[PDB]
């Protein structure tokens, strides 16, 4: 066990907003 | 850069690292352990190096 | 279509001669939406690298 606690909901919200796919569909990798 | 053609730096101040250990007599391309390493960076973290 | 409009011309037409009026009361009812007080809300930081 481990001491750990969630953040503030504002913090994980605004945290979550600006997530870009990490991976995406190029049809172009020359 | 998979391609002789480009080295790149990274400048991190300090990091999580993991490490996987092989046989030296088994022929490998450890290019998808990178992939998947970058396959989960994101603005909000990151994964540790492998 | 405020006034002077109601009966008097088409419904896919505007009155030439009764702009000014027209124009005049469209800005009011723009001013008198806006009559509000800027509220204030919850202020946060971001962890994201950006």
């Amino acid at each position: 066990d481990i001491i750990t606690r969630p953040t503030s909901d504002s913090i994980a919200a605004v945290a979550n907003a600006t997530k870009p796919a990490a991976v995406v569909s190029d049809p172009q990798s020359m | 850069v998979k391609a002789g053609r480009t080295r790149v730096l990274v400048e991190l101040g300090h990091y999580v690292y993991t490490l996987h250990y092989y046989d030296p007599q088994i022929s490998l391309d450890e290019a998808p352990i990178l992939e998947e390493w970058l396959s989960k960076i994101n603005p909000a973290g990151i994964p540790p190096v492998p | 279509k405020t006034v002077l409009s109601r009966g008097y011309i088409d419904n896919a037409q505007f009155n030439p001669l009764a702009l000014r009026s027209n124009v005049l009361l469209m800005l009011l009812q723009f001013t008198l939406s806006n009559l509000k007080i800027n509220k204030s809300s919850t202020f946060t930081s971001d962890v994201t690298t950006i």
